[PDB]
């Protein structure tokens, strides 16, 4: 069927992790200058106040013992 | 014989550590 002429006419017209690293950088007691390393001193009175703390290896030596195969902790 | 060893220098303040200079 023949198209209406109007249709044809119309168409044509249209066409914080960053800071956490910074804190890790901040907590350094050791830096190198020249040929001589340098180490930070904490105050002696502070060390007296702090408790004696633990050794990590003694607990880990226990931990590998506590998780041993023979124990069958499972 | 010339010495070959680390020589750790000790400072109280972290700030003092930052500007530490071998000359000074």
């Amino acid at each position: 069927a023949e198209l209406p002429e109007e249709l044809l006419k119309n168409i044509d017209q249209k066409d914080k992790t960053k800071k956490r690293k910074t804190l890790k950088n901040l907590r350094k007691d050791s830096v190198k200058r020249g040929k001589f390393r340098v180490q930070l001193l904490s105050t002696t009175q502070d060390s007296k106040t702090l408790p004696p703390k633990k050794e990590s290896s003694i607990i880990r030596s226990k931990d590998r013992w506590l998780n041993r195969k023979a124990l069958n902790k499972g | 014989f010339k010495s070959s060893g680390n020589h750790t220098i000790f400072v109280d303040s972290r700030e003092k550590m930052n500007e530490f200079t071998p000359e000074k």
